[PDB]
RNA sequence: GUGAGUGAUGAAGGUCUUCGGAUCGUAAAACUCUGUUAUUAGGGAGAACAUAUGUGCACAUCUUGACGUACCUAAUCAGAAAGCCACGGCUAACUACGUGCCAGCAGCCGCGGUAAUACGUAGGUGGCAAGCGUUAUCCGGAAUUAUUGGGCGUAAAGCGCGCGUAGGCGGUUUUUUAAGUCUGAUGUGAAAGCCCACGGCUCAACCGUGGAGGGUCAUUGGAAACUGGAA
RNA sequence: UGCAUUAGCUAGUUGGUAAGGUAACGGCUUACCAAGGCAACGAUGCAUAGCCGACCUGAGAGGGUGAUCGGCCACACUGGAA
């Protein structure tokens, strides 16, 4: 139905009067394989259900990724904070070329053919937001003709 | 098969045919793509044809017949 | 050869993969000395080592050839993860384990050394060829039958498609490079399409 | 001085030959004036005669020489007595 | 002022964030084709042209989308004072898989990459708009 | 920076500080000059052994030497091994790579090297620090 | 290719053991299977071209082997496909024993102060392949020299602030030019090599064939929107 | 190719007319006549390096090499002159 992949976990502390106390955070990404992707962040005193605490926080907002037929339409560099990604379309039989986190938002998406490379930073909380920003900045090849007022043939 | 045909100004002249020919030219830099300009100071000989401060005239290369001058033309158009 | 115990690496990986099964008559829990314990996780290093290493013990070639057959697979046209599966079957040892000669590739991949190793001409005493469409792997002229090849020719039948052999000659010039459907099924092509690429 | 090349190209233990306008003092793989064809000296070739000699017609018509006992390939051609 | 048309064409973005429909320009002869190959390609509702004295007025009357989406969504000057570029007609680049439309001063005036193939000419490609 | 100050003073790559600085060079016998070689290993004879103690997070005490190589570039190189050798005036074959936490050694001694073939009471090291008698 | 179809927990003996049982392990025997190595064989690919006579320098027809292992065929042996390195995470590879901040590992963070999966062995496992691993030099990863493709408030980074020549860049329009610009007709950037196609080498390593394809250039044709150049 | 922590070099040195001499023009050599010529578009000085079609790396831009195999120099104990 929907697929839910953990990208990473982290053991996060806080100092109080006695010894410091721990809690686990775990951001997770939820893909739907037709090109609709959300993600969420978990924060609880346990591994195996703070995941679920994030997963229920991920479906509450999604993005509608522009599938061109097995690919992405054009070239984009979505950045957010110091981290950045370099997205680039490719041939229909290529595989996906990505780093660690930025294939967990592409194969969990429905694109399957992108050349890409991370740039700038590499902490996994800033990769994914800039990638989602990059996918929001992408447009279809027909609504550009809609706001343009042209037809599809008139652009080429 | 012909000679060279370079044109350009002069700096000055002294006694005995010291017709030095300043030539200006453009080139790209090899990497940065800027249009950098540079010159080259040439030499040719004649009787009394030129003078200081502006004697732009074509020259044409020939057999050397000097120690540095290798152009045999002082065919004049523009001057002071 | 491997010079090892292929029924001791048929449970260290997941599969015997050369027959039907040789793991139900043994402890199929784990390989050894830690079988009375759990199972761990799997990374993308688990993808590369489990899948490349679970496919190397099915075509017994050692490494430094795996890259050579990997770009030898690559230097062609099509999808790469399909084309490595297109050039997975041109080896005459594969046609000596797949045209019903013998089961295990220790004897069946020894079918160049003593048997019907002629292929449309002279003998081919190696572990493969570039056996393209339209070429017969016939029998040896002085002996069209070895010990094991004709004595166990009547033991099995109903062989694979994209091959049409006969009796009494053990020869096939059948079709072509086969389909991507008929292949070893239990592998994932994209989990090994970047594993030797990274 | 101008001659015709018979050099030792090809895989070793298989001495091939390439036919080109050479000189008497420059070595085998040395400086080459112009090409004059080749020949399959492999002794396992049916079709072999590779001399498109219209680009080699200027050699013997301007002062060439025969090359170093290659004369039976000069026998399978016929370019003489035309003048 | 250092560049005659960068100061023009970067009033467009600053008059594209805050959603105006007015922008007044120091007009030229150059820009009276620039803002019409953006009128030919939808990015402007209606430019009239310079209609006053002493090289004066020029107004543009921009175009926004249906639910107040900005339409011109990307803008770039590339061939600059201090660094020209000159792209020959063989390696003429498309803009965003050909969606955006660059523009080029060539031997037949200012044309675009729509027109860089029927003429097979090249020139100083100066912008990219998307 | 802008282009005019970038075609004027161009870019200039970073220096390459190199590991094993006390090597790559052969000081000649006749001509009496330093050279450049980029050599993997060099000979040398030994002077001291000693052992200094402190390695502040590591805290054990280990030995060293002061070999000096062909044409006298004196050095401190670390001896791998639970045992050792018994030889002053050695013919070592040194090796690069810095054993850390000792301030002042960047070099090994390959065990064997026609002076001492290592330690006899080690079996499954079998190439490191000089063993033998395996038929695996 | 130093072995092959079998072959009941399959074992005497190694290790785990709380031992009841998994493991080496279908490993092994002992059947059944094979010539690659070993005694003999005919062992004869590159291997051509003339100082002649008949016709009028051209044709046909008689003249030349150092390595002599190769290709060959045919009985048919079990002659060592072994040893390297690791096993906590980067990065697949786990248990016991002596050892107790010692002797010792170390690419990096770091492991041992008495029960170390990081020391030394043992067993097992993982990767290898006639080798494995180590030290040394270069490139990428490195956008850590950033023209594509970075920055200068507090993180490294704004001259203490003027006036200024050499150099760099420039408003608006109309004319002509043609240096930069755009374009196409040539001469050229040899061959061997890289990129694909093809023949041959038992396939492979390797060879020959026609093309990209050989950069700033060379001379004239040509277009004149922008940068020069001049009124 | 690197050094501005190398900023003033050059005196038949740069031109003219001869006289010769070389396969061949010429400050190549001498007779005078004179004043030049070079340079922040890095001259001179020291240090290191035989160049190139190529080879290794790189997605590309670039970066690093020069023994194999070919093009072209320079050199044969060290210096000169036929
Ligand atoms: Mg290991
Ligand atoms: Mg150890
Ligand atoms: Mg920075
Ligand atoms: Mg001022
Ligand atoms: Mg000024
Ligand atoms: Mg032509
Ligand atoms: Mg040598």
């Amino acid at each position: 139905e929907f697929e839910e992949r953990v990208v990473t976990i982290n053991r996060v502390a806080k100092v109080v009067k006695g010894g410091r106390r721990f809690r686990f955070t775990a951001l997770v990404v939820v893909g739907d394989k037709n090109g609709r992707v959300g993600f969420g962040t978990g924060k609880a005193q346990e591994v195996p259900e703070a995941i679920k605490k994030a997963v229920e926080a991920a479906k509450k907002d999604l993005v509608v990724v522009p599938r061109v037929e097995g690919t992405t339409p054009h070239t984009i560099t979505g950045r957010y904070g110091s981290g950045s990604v370099f997205m680039k379309p490719a041939a229909p039989g290529t595989g996906v070329i990505a780093g660690g986190p930025v294939r967990a938002v592409l194969e969990l998406a429905g694109i399957t053919d992108i050349l890409s490379k991370s740039l700038g930073s590499n902490t996994p909380i800033n990769m994914v937001r800039a990638t989602i920003d990059g996918l929001q900045n992408l447009k279809n090849a027909e609504d550009v003709a809609k706001l343009r007022g042209k037809t599809v043939e008139e652009l080429y | 098969n012909d000679r060279k045909v370079y044109v350009g100004k002069v700096v000055s002249d002294k006694m005995d045919k010291t017709i030095t020919v300043l030539v200006e030219t453009y080139k790209t830099h090899k990497l940065y793509g800027k249009r950098v300009k540079y010159s080259k100071k040439y030499k040719t000989h004649d009787e009394n044809n030129s003078a200081k401060l502006g004697d732009i005239v074509k020259i044409q290369e020939t057999r050397p017949l000097s120690a540095t001058k290798r152009f045999r033309l002082v065919e004049i158009v523009e001057e002071s | 050869r491997f010079r090892g115990s292929n029924w001791k690496k048929s449970r260290r990986l997941g599969i015997s993969l050369s027959g039907t099964g040789k793991e139900l008559e043994k402890r199929p829990y784990a390989p050894g000395q830690h079988g009375p314990n759990q199972r761990k996780k799997l990374s993308e290093y688990g993808l590369q080592l489990r899948e490349k290493q679970k496919l190397r013990y099915l075509y017994g070639m050692t490494e430094r050839q795996f890259r050579n057959t990997f770009d030898i697979a690559g230097k062609k046209f099509g999808v790469h993860g399909e084309n490595f599966m297109i050039l997975l079957a041109s080896r005459l040892d594969a046609v000596v384990y797949s045209l019903g000669l013998a089961r295990t590739r220790r004897q069946a991949r020894q079918l160049v050394n003593h048997g019907h190793i002629l292929v449309d001409g002279k003998r081919v005493d190696i572990p493969s060829y570039s056996v393209k469409p339209g070429q017969t792997i016939s029998v040896r002229e002085k002996s069209q039958k070895l010990n094991i090849i004709v004595e166990s020719v009547e033991i099995n039948n109903f062989v694979p498609e994209y091959l049409n052999f006969d009796a009494d000659s053990l020869t096939g010039t059948f079709v072509r490079l086969p389909e991507r459907s008929e292949l070893p099924a239990e592998i994932n092509e994209q989990l090994i399409v970047e594993y030797y690429s990274r | 001085a101008v001659k015709i090349r018979l050099t030792r190209l090809g895989s070793k233990r298989n001495p091939f030959y390439r036919i080109v306008v050479a000189d008497a003092r420059s070595p085998r793989d040395g400086r080459i004036i112009e090409q004059i064809g080749t020949y399959n000296p492999t002794s396992a070739n049916a079709p072999e005669i590779k001399v498109d000699e219209a680009l080699a017609l200027k050699w013997l018509n301007d002062g060439a020489k025969p090359t170093d006992t290659v004369h039976n390939i000069l026998s399978k051609e016929g370019i003489m007595k035309k003048f | 002022m250092t560049d005659p048309i960068a100061d023009m064409l970067t009033r467009v973005r600053n008059a594209n964030m805050v959603r105006h429909e007015k922008l007044e320009l120091p007009a030229s002869n150059i820009k009276k084709e620039i803002a019409e190959i953006l009128k030919s390609e939808g990015f402007i509702k209606n430019v009239e042209y310079v209609e006053d004295d002493k090289q004066g007025v020029l107004r543009l009357f921009l175009k926004y989308g249906q639910n107040d989406e900005r339409v011109i969504t990307g803008l770039k000057r590339i061939s600059k004072p201090g660094l020209r570029v000159y792209a020959k007609a063989s390696e003429m680049p498309k803009v965003l898989n050909g969606l955006g439309i660059a523009l080029v001063s060539t031997s037949e005036g200012v044309i675009t990459d729509k027109e860089a193939r029927k003429r097979n000419v090249g020139g100083e490609i100066i912008a990219y708009v998307w | 920076p802008t282009i005019n100050q970038l075609v004027r003073k161009p870019r200039q790559s970073k220096i390459k500080k190199s590991d094993s600085p006390a090597l790559n060079k052969g000081f000649n016998s006749k001509k009496k000059k330093f050279t450049d070689l980029n050599s993997p290993q060099k000979r040398g004879v030994c002077t001291r052994v000693g052992t200094m103690t402190p390695k502040k997070p590591n805290s054990a005490l280990r030995k060293y030497a002061r070999v000096r190589l062909s044409n006298n570039i004196e050095i401190n190189a670390y001896i791998p091994g639970i045992g050792h050798n018994l030889q002053e005036h050695s013919v070592v074959l040194v090796r690069g790579g810095r054993v850390k936490d000792l301030p002042g050694v960047r070099y090994h001694i390959v065990r064997g090297a026609l002076d001492t073939s290592g330690v006899d009471g080690r079996r499954q090291g079998r190439s490191l620090y000089g063993t033998k008698k395996p038929k695996n």
